[PDB]
Protein backbone atom coordinates (compact mmCIF):
# COMPACT_ATOMS: atom_id res chain seq x y z
CA UNK A 1 0.00 0.00 0.00
CA UNK A 2 3.30 2.21 0.77
CA UNK A 3 4.10 1.42 -2.53
CA UNK A 4 0.93 2.36 -4.62
CA UNK A 5 0.43 5.68 -2.60
CA UNK A 6 4.67 6.04 -3.50
CA UNK A 7 4.04 5.38 -7.31
CA UNK A 8 0.95 8.05 -7.00
CA UNK A 9 2.52 10.43 -5.28
CA UNK A 10 5.80 10.85 -7.09
CA UNK A 11 4.17 10.86 -10.27
CA UNK A 12 2.27 13.91 -9.47
CA UNK A 13 5.97 15.07 -8.47
CA UNK A 14 6.59 14.32 -12.08
CA UNK A 15 3.99 16.64 -12.98
CA UNK A 16 5.45 19.49 -10.55
CA UNK A 17 8.37 18.85 -12.77
CA UNK A 18 7.31 19.30 -16.25
CA UNK A 19 5.11 22.10 -14.85
CA UNK A 20 8.02 24.14 -12.98
CA UNK A 21 11.53 23.20 -14.63
CA UNK A 22 11.57 20.52 -17.51
CA UNK A 23 14.99 21.65 -17.85
CA UNK A 24 15.80 20.19 -14.75
CA UNK A 25 18.40 17.54 -13.28
CA UNK A 26 15.78 15.41 -11.51
CA UNK A 27 13.19 14.49 -13.83
CA UNK A 28 15.81 12.08 -15.08
CA UNK A 29 16.31 11.04 -11.22
CA UNK A 30 12.52 10.89 -11.60
CA UNK A 31 12.12 9.25 -14.74
CA UNK A 32 14.51 6.52 -13.00
CA UNK A 33 13.01 7.25 -9.54
CA UNK A 34 9.56 5.90 -10.01
CA UNK A 35 10.93 2.96 -12.18
CA UNK A 36 12.53 1.57 -9.05
CA UNK A 37 9.37 1.68 -7.20
CA UNK A 38 7.90 0.31 -9.76
CA UNK A 39 10.49 -2.42 -9.72
CA UNK A 40 9.14 -3.13 -5.74
CA UNK A 41 6.02 -3.50 -6.49
CA UNK A 42 6.58 -6.55 -8.77
CA UNK A 43 9.93 -7.29 -6.53
CA UNK A 44 6.82 -7.99 -3.17
CA UNK A 45 4.08 -9.62 -5.15
CA UNK A 46 6.35 -12.01 -6.98
CA UNK A 47 7.18 -13.47 -3.39
CA UNK A 48 3.41 -14.23 -3.13
CA UNK A 49 4.07 -16.89 -5.57
CA UNK A 50 6.25 -19.86 -3.84
CA UNK A 51 3.55 -18.91 -1.01
CA UNK A 52 0.60 -19.33 -3.64
CA UNK A 53 2.27 -22.71 -4.54
CA UNK A 54 2.58 -23.66 -1.09
CA UNK A 55 -0.94 -22.87 -0.32
CA UNK A 56 -2.38 -24.68 -3.75
CA UNK A 57 -0.85 -28.04 -2.53
CA UNK A 58 -2.38 -27.28 0.48
CA UNK A 59 -6.15 -26.65 -0.39
CA UNK A 60 -5.37 -29.89 -3.17
CA UNK A 61 -4.53 -31.82 -0.28
CA UNK A 62 -7.90 -30.92 1.65
CA UNK A 63 -10.17 -31.63 -1.19
CA UNK A 64 -8.01 -34.96 -2.14
CA UNK A 65 -8.88 -36.20 1.62
CA UNK A 66 -12.69 -34.77 1.38
CA UNK A 67 -13.16 -36.57 -1.92
CA UNK A 68 -11.92 -39.99 -0.69
CA UNK A 69 -14.32 -39.76 2.13
CA UNK A 70 -16.67 -39.28 0.39
CA UNK A 71 -16.73 -41.71 -2.22
CA UNK A 72 -16.05 -44.50 1.11
CA UNK A 73 -19.39 -42.69 2.60
CA UNK A 74 -21.05 -43.29 -1.04
CA UNK A 75 -20.07 -46.31 -1.44
CA UNK A 76 -21.34 -47.87 2.28
CA UNK A 77 -24.47 -46.80 1.74
CA UNK A 78 -24.31 -48.50 -1.64
CA UNK B 1 18.80 44.89 -52.95
CA UNK B 2 21.52 45.70 -50.95
CA UNK B 3 20.46 48.66 -49.42
CA UNK B 4 17.68 47.02 -48.65
CA UNK B 5 19.85 44.76 -46.36
CA UNK B 6 21.54 47.74 -45.06
CA UNK B 7 17.81 49.24 -44.35
CA UNK B 8 17.13 45.75 -41.97
CA UNK B 9 20.63 45.81 -40.18
CA UNK B 10 18.82 47.79 -37.51
CA UNK B 11 16.30 44.74 -37.54
CA UNK B 12 19.08 41.98 -37.61
CA UNK B 13 19.45 41.94 -33.81
CA UNK B 14 15.44 41.31 -33.05
CA UNK B 15 15.46 38.19 -34.99
CA UNK B 16 18.71 37.21 -33.40
CA UNK B 17 16.70 37.19 -30.13
CA UNK B 18 13.58 35.76 -32.07
CA UNK B 19 15.72 32.68 -33.38
CA UNK B 20 16.96 31.73 -29.30
CA UNK B 21 13.49 32.19 -28.16
CA UNK B 22 12.78 29.59 -30.65
CA UNK B 23 15.19 27.26 -30.04
CA UNK B 24 14.21 27.37 -26.68
CA UNK B 25 10.66 26.43 -27.17
CA UNK B 26 11.44 23.42 -29.17
CA UNK B 27 13.79 22.54 -26.34
CA UNK B 28 10.78 22.40 -24.15
CA UNK B 29 8.53 20.51 -26.36
CA UNK B 30 11.58 18.27 -26.76
CA UNK B 31 11.21 17.66 -23.49
CA UNK B 32 7.88 17.08 -22.85
CA UNK B 33 7.58 14.27 -25.63
CA UNK B 34 11.25 12.81 -24.29
CA UNK B 35 9.37 12.47 -20.48
CA UNK B 36 6.28 10.54 -22.02
CA UNK B 37 8.50 8.34 -24.80
CA UNK B 38 10.54 7.23 -21.54
CA UNK B 39 7.25 6.27 -19.38
CA UNK B 40 6.24 4.48 -22.16
CA UNK B 41 9.54 2.83 -22.44
CA UNK B 42 9.28 1.62 -18.40
CA UNK B 43 5.78 0.70 -19.35
CA UNK B 44 5.82 -1.76 -22.00
CA UNK B 45 9.41 -2.99 -22.01
CA UNK B 46 10.86 -2.87 -18.67
CA UNK B 47 8.04 -4.17 -16.60
CA UNK B 48 6.73 -6.58 -18.61
CA UNK B 49 9.71 -8.68 -18.56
Amino acid sequence: RKLNMSILINFLDLLDILIRSPGSIKREEKLEDLKLLFVHVHHLINEYRPHQARETLRVMMEVQKRQRLETAERFQKH
Amino acid sequence: RLLALVKWANNAGKVEKCAMISSFLDQQAILFVDTADRLASLARDALVH
